[PDB]
């Protein structure tokens, strides 16, 4: 089987070189902000990433022939594919992370376009309800995900910085009256002492 | 400000292949041969015509319907 | 909640060397790539604009 | 060498079963302002590459034309028209 | 040339600001593609 | 706004994002999205090219990565040439073959 | 030329043709000075220099051509 | 360190921009339908 | 029960911009019972007001005559002269009075800086304008919200980190006086973000471009000789528009009140990130 | 009720704009169009601006 064989050599060589290179790209990833974690790949180096980012589902999917492997072989190319997966569920994990982020960056962006000086067309002076509900319930999901992420003291921290910085902006572009203390309840427990 | 305009080419797209330079010698290849393929045609087409006129090079007229082209003189 | 404000520097700074300075740059250079472009989009325009017509004429 | 201690413990150890639910309304409102973005700023570019060349070159995208001769026809008050097939070329330099 | 053009965008137009990286590179391998193709039309 | 243009409205944004969810991650169209961000990334970042950065001793560099710029500049300027030879020989022998032809 | 405005068609036995005549006549001096204008740019391009002129003019004033026809 | 041919790159980079410019402004290829009413006429 | 309102909104923004525009700088007299003979001997100084505690206050100007030859002759000690005799209700930030700690960082008279330490036109004819700084929420009066600074210097982990443990526990981790000299004249900073504040790449983006000061306090901690961490420091200040945002107008350094130079730090700074991009090619290889 | 503050006269945008942009927006499209501009009209007209008449204009209709 040529054709069998050219697939298994092609599927072990790429596999093997991407998961020499996965630890490399996860840590520039968790290096990099929320705002855009492939910003580093996108701009200064792509470390191989977008191989990895093709290849995880190849090494998910496309099948094996033993046959054509050997021990050592086929316990290495096991151990890449484990870390292929672990790749890819990162990967997802701060993809979904990333557009929390990017929800609260639009709700502070939707408030600061309010309060622009060229707004000379939209201003307006009190909040309104559906801001405020928006902003109510994405501080409520922050607050679950923080509780979610007690068991990994570093993503907890990063979360924080790179999230709560949003909430805190928005906390501090509205004034403490109307229903203020109840839409940031949950955020002048601990997060609001945290951004002083 | 800061002065940023340059020549020089950016180090993201200056990396090269495993085994060796890019691919720039078969792209060349498939390039040329292209253009030879095009221009041969171009050229063919272009230097090879004339222009004959005479009644056999007029036909009758038709609309999109078929019919043949007459028009009154209303 | 009665959104905050604040007041723009740029309306109650007095004037000053720095900033003209380096506006000048910017503004050289923003003038040159709009003017560039500005040409291109008046080549585009005018070229498009369509054939003289006779006087009172449908269609 | 990078300190790179704290990266590379998170990379290695990370969380497989969190996940946050994201708001319907807020994604949209962003993919929508990059379709706005996107459309009503860089398509006047990308039809300006599409275009210009048609309009500063016509005669290439139009190969084919056709020419007419017309008799008259006076027992009917008609006129016959006989069609003929031209290559679209330059004329009257 | 281009990065400096959306680096102006961004940081003096707000509503810029929602496009991501990643988007800004789709534009940027848009207009790559988009000139590479007018240069070559332009010869043909 | 109003209530029920509220209704209506969280209706509409929730429909679109099912359907942009569900074209994105159907099984094909997913398929076909990751093969074409995988292509489009190797166009883009990996074009032929003529400037790289050299990372390796005069003793490790071949010599095609050395002459390949004047490998592409001699066909392109070949081409070039030939092409415009071609043309050449193309006119005079059309004007040949039509003069003997007829006047 | 400078054609006259006043058509020398009698209208009485050829009305068409008579109204055909005043017509082109009519609008015959402006669309004179549109093709004098556009020949007059056609030949300044092609006394043009180098990639200024003559080495790209038959081929790329299309638009020009296309207008002096029409 | 060392870029092969970054001559010939940084060449290329301004042919290229040239032959962009030139083509989407056809600054070298002006129109002269406006001057035509200030100009002499010959024959 | 609530409706649509954008019609109403967009029309009552239009025409409250237009009679802003028409009504700029209003003013209000605290004692409009002053004669004018009475005002040949006193200098006006129009001080921004507002109160977004109370529903019915919008921002205004106040105008106080007052006889500058009654306290000393510095914005502060003005601004303390009006509202300990003329009004108490005014609001302001101060703990120094020698311009240390940096809580009096004001727009005197169009210029941010600190006004404990800041004189002002001792003629009587042109008035002193004394508003917060500009592109500052405001909270009251010439109080504004200094939280986002305070978050931005925060995130530069301004704390001696080293990865080399003492030699001995005994000692002082050695710094000849040339490296000390290193940091003279970076370390003066008081945070009063009057450079900040007065910078146009913060006025654009106050949350991804970090502050003229806080990138001067990363570069402190960067060419401090005692720290280890050089290149952590140096990546962390490299990403997106941390630092790439800033175009080198040079408005912090004139307007540093301490006589401080972050436009030079930011320029070293640049530098040291041009160099660590290009070196994390040329080295690893 | 929007209230703004706004030195008119000497704030950097205002008078000092209208003296500062004009100047400085002109700069490279005067210094380099005008020179490039009257070369690329001249390099045509090495003789003159004369319109080689290809229709005879001098003839009028009896
Ligand atoms: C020509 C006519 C026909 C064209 C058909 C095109 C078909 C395209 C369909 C695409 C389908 C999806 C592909 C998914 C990916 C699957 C393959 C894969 O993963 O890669 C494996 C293989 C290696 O990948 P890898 O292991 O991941 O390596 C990258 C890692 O970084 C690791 O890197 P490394 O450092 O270890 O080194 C590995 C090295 C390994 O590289 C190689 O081994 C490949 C080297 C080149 C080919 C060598 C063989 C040559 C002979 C082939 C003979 C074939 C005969 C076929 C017979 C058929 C008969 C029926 O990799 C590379 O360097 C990759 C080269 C990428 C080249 C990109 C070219 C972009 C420019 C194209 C346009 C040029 C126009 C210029 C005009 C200018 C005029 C002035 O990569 C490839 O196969 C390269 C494919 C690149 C081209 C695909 C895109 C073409 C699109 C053209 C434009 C069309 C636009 C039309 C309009 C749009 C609507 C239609
Ligand atoms: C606030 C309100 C203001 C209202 C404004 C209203 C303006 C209405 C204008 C109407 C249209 C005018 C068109 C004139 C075309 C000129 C060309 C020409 O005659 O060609 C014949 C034209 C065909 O042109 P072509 O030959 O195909 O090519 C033309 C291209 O321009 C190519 O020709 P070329 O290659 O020979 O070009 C010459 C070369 C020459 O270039 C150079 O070398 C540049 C030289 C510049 C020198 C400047 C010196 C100034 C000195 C400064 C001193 C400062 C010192 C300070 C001291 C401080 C103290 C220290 O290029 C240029 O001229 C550059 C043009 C590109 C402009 C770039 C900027 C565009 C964006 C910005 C626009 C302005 C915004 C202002 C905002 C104001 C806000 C407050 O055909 C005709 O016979 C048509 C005649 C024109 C009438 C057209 C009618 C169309 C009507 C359409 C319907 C809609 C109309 C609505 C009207 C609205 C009115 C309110
Ligand atoms: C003839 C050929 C055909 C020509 C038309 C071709 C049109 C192609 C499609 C255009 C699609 C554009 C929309 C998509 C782009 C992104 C927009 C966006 O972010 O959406 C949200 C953003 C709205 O955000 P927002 O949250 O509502 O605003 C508050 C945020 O703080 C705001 O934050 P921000 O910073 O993000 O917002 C800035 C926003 C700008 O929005 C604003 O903040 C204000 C906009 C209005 C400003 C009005 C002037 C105010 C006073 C200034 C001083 C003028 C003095 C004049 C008198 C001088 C006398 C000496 O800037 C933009 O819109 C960026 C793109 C602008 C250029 C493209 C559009 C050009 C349209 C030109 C035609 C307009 C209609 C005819 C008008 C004339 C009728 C006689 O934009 C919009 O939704 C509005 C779009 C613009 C509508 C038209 C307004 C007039 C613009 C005139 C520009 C003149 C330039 C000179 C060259 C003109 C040559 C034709
Ligand atoms: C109008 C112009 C059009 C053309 C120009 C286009 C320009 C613009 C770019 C277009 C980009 C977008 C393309 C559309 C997206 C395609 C998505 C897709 O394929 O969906 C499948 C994908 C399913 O696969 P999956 O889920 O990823 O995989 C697990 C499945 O269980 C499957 O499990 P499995 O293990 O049974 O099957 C795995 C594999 C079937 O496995 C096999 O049987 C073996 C396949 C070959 C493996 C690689 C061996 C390479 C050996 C070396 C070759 C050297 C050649 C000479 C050069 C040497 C020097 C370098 O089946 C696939 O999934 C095939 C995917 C496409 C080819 C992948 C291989 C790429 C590398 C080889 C070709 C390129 C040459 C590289 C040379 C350099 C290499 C270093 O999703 C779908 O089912 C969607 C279906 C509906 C969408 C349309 C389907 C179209 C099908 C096209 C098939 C074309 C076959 C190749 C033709 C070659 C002719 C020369
Ligand atoms: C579904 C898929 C996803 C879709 C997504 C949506 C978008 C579409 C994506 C589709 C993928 C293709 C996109 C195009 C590639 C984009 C590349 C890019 O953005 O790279 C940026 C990236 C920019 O980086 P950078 O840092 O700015 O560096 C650029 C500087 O320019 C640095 O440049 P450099 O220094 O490296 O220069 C480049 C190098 C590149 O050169 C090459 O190696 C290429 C050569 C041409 C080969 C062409 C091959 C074409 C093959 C076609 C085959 C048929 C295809 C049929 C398809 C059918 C469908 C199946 O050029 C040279 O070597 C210069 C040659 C100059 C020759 C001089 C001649 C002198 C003659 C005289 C001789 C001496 C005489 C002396 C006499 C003495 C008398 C006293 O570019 C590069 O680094 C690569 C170089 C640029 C390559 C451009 C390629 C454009 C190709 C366009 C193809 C369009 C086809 C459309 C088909 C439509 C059909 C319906
Ligand atoms: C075919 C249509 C043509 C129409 C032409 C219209 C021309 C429009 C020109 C606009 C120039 C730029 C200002 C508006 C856009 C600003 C966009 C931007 O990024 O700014 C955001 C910023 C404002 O936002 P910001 O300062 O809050 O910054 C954002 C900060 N965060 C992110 C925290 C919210 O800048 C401005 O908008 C500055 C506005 C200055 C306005 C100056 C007005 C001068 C008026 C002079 C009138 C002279 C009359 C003379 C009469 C004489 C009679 C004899
Ligand atoms: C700086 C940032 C912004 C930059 C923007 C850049 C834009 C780039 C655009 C690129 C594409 C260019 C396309 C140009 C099309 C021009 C069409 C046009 O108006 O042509 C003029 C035409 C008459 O021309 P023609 O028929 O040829 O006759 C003369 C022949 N010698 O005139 C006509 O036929 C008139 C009728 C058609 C035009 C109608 C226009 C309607 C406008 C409605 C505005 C609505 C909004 C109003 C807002 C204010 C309300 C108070
Ligand atoms: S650098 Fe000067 S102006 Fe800026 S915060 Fe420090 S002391 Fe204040
Ligand atoms: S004021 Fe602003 S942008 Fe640069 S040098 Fe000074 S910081
Ligand atoms: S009183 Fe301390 S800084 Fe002014
Ligand atoms: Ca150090």
């Amino acid at each position: 089987s040529l054709v069998s064989l050219f697939k298994n050599t092609f599927l072990k060589s790429r596999v093997i070189g991407l998961s020499f290179q996965a630890q490399r790209v996860m840590a520039q990833m968790a290096k990099t902000d929320f705002e855009n974690p492939d910003e580093h790949f996108l701009l200064n180096d792509a470390m191989k990433y977008n191989e990895l980012v093709f290849y995880g589902r190849l090494a998910e999917n496309w099948s094996i022939n033993p046959e054509l492997f050997g021990k050592a072989e086929l316990a290495k190319y096991n151990e890449a594919k484990q870390t292929l997966i672990d790749f890819n569920q990162y990967h997802a994990l701060v993809q979904n992370l990333h557009e929390f982020y990017w929800e609260l960056k639009t709700i502070y962006l939707e408030l600061s376009r309010g309060v622009a000086t060229s707004n000379f067309h939209n201003k307006r002076e009190v909040t309104h309800s559906i801001i405020e509900s928006d902003i109510k319930n994405s501080i409520h999901k922050y607050i679950q995900l923080i509780d979610d992420l007690k068991d990994y003291p570093e993503w907890q921290h990063k979360v924080r910085e790179e999230i709560g910085y949003y909430a805190h902006m928005i906390y501090t572009s509205v004034n403490h009256d109307g229903n203020f203390p109840e839409i940031f309840k949950e955020f002048n427990k601990v997060d609001s002492l945290y951004y002083f | 400000a800061r002065l940023w305009w340059t020549l020089d080419p950016s180090k993201y797209y200056l990396k090269q292949i495993s085994s060796g330079g890019r691919n720039e010698i078969l792209f060349t290849v498939l390039g040329v041969t292209a253009a030879y393929w095009y221009f041969g045609n171009k050229r063919c087409e272009h230097y090879w015509r004339r222009q004959i006129d005479n009644c056999q090079s007029w036909s009758r007229a038709q609309n999109i319907n078929g019919n043949n082209l007459t028009v009154k003189q209303y | 909640m009665r959104t905050k404000l604040y007041n723009a520097a740029y309306f109650l700074l007095n004037n000053n060397e720095s900033f003209g300075h380096s506006f000048g740059i910017r503004l050289k250079i923003v003038g040159l790539n709009t003017w560039i472009v500005g040409y291109a989009v008046s080549r585009y325009y005018f070229s498009s604009l369509r054939v003289k017509a006779a006087q009172d004429e449908r269609f | 060498m990078l300190d790179d201690t704290k990266y590379i413990q998170m990379a290695q150890k990370f969380p497989r079963n969190v996940s946050v639910q994201l708001n319907k309304k807020l994604f949209v409102t962003r993919t929508w302002f990059r379709n706005y973005y996107f459309v009503g700023v860089f398509g006047i570019f990308a039809y300006f590459i599409y275009n210009q060349p048609k309009i500063f070159a016509p005669f290439s995208g139009y190969p084919t034309t056709v020419a007419y001769k017309a008799q008259p026809d006076f027992l009917n008050d008609q006129v016959i028209f006989y069609s003929q097939q031209r290559q679209n070329t330059l004329k009257n330099f | 040339m281009f990065k400096e053009l959306i680096h102006i965008f961004r940081t003096y137009y707000i509503t810029f600001r929602y496009l991501k990286k990643s988007n800004i590179n789709f534009l940027k391998n848009l207009s790559y593609t988009l000139i590479a193709y007018y240069l070559i039309i332009n010869f043909q | 706004m109003n209530h029920s243009c509220q209704k209506v409205f969280e209706g509409f944004v929730s429909a679109l994002y099912d359907t942009s969810y569900f074209f994105r991650n159907f099984g094909p169209f997913k398929a076909t999205i990751h093969y074409a961000t995988y292509a489009n990334y190797l166009a883009q970042n990996w074009a032929p090219r003529v400037s790289y950065i050299e990372t390796s001793t005069p003793a490790y560099t071949l010599a095609k990565n050395k002459y390949a710029v004047y490998i592409v500049y001699g066909l392109i300027g070949g081409a070039l040439i030939h092409n415009y030879m071609l043309d050449n020989k193309a006119a005079q022998k059309s004007q040949q073959y039509y003069l003997k032809h007829r006047d | 030329v400078r054609l006259n405005l006043k058509s020398n068609v009698d209208q009485n036995e050829y009305p068409f043709l008579a109204k055909w005549d005043k017509d082109m006549r009519q609008n015959y001096e402006e669309y004179q000075n549109r093709i004098d204008a556009t020949t007059y740019h056609l030949q300044r391009s092609q006394r043009g220099i180098a990639v200024f002129g003559e080495w790209m003019y038959p081929r790329y004033f299309q638009k020009d051509i296309l207008e002096l026809e029409v | 360190l060392p870029i092969r041919n970054i001559q010939f790159a940084r060449y290329h980079y301004l042919a290229a921009v040239t032959v962009f410019t030139y083509f989407a402004t056809r600054c070298c290829l002006l129109d002269y339908k406006k001057y035509y009413p200030l100009a002499s006429v010959k024959k | 029960a609530e409706s649509n309102d954008a019609t109403s909104i967009c029309l009552e923004s239009i025409s409250g911009t237009i009679k802003g525009l028409q009504k700029a700088n209003y003013v209000v007299e605290h004692n409009p019972n002053l004669t004018s003979e009475e005002k040949k001997h006193l200098k006006q100084f129009l001080v921004y007001r507002y109160n977004p505690a109370d529903p019915h206050d919008q921002p205004k100007y106040v105008s106080y005559w007052c006889d500058i030859k009654k306290f000393p002759p510095m914005f502060l000690d003005a601004i303390l002269y009006i509202k300990n005799e003329l009004d108490p209700t005014l609001s302001i930030r101060r703990s120094c009075r020698e311009g240390i700690c940096g809580s009096c960082a004001v727009n005197c008279d169009g210029l941010h800086t600190l006004a404990c330490i800041s004189g002002f036109n001792r003629d009587l004819s042109k008035p002193t304008i004394i508003t917060p700084l500009g592109h500052m929420f405001i909270l009251k009066d010439l109080v504004v919200d200094m939280t986002n600074f305070y978050a931005q210097y925060k995130m530069i982990e301004p704390y001696l980190k080293r990865k080399t443990p003492k030699p001995d526990a005994n000692k002082e981790y050695p710094q000849s006086p040339e490296q000390r000299a290193l940091l003279d004249g970076l370390y003066e900073c008081v945070l009063c973000a009057a450079c900040s504040t007065s910078c146009p790449s913060y006025w654009w983006h106050p949350d991804r471009y970090l502050g003229p000061a806080i990138l001067q306090q990363a570069y402190r901690w960067i060419v401090d000789s005692r720290d280890e961490y050089t290149q952590e420091r140096i990546e962390r200040i490299a990403e997106d528009v941390r630092l790439d945002d800033c175009q080198q107008i040079g408005m912090c350094s004139f307007t540093c009140p301490k006589g401080l130079n972050p436009q030079l730090s930011l320029k070293n700074l640049m530098d040291m990130v041009k160099d660590f991009r290009q070196k994390r090619i040329e080295q690893e290889v | 009720m929007r209230r703004i503050f706004w030195n008119f006269k000497t704030a950097f945008v205002g008078l000092p704009m209208f003296s500062l942009a004009p100047k400085n927006i002109l700069v490279y499209p005067i210094v380099v169009g005008v020179p490039l501009y009257t070369f690329i009209v001249l390099q045509n007209s090495v003789r003159g601006f004369a319109y080689f008449d290809e229709y005879d204009s001098d003839v009028k209709e009896n």
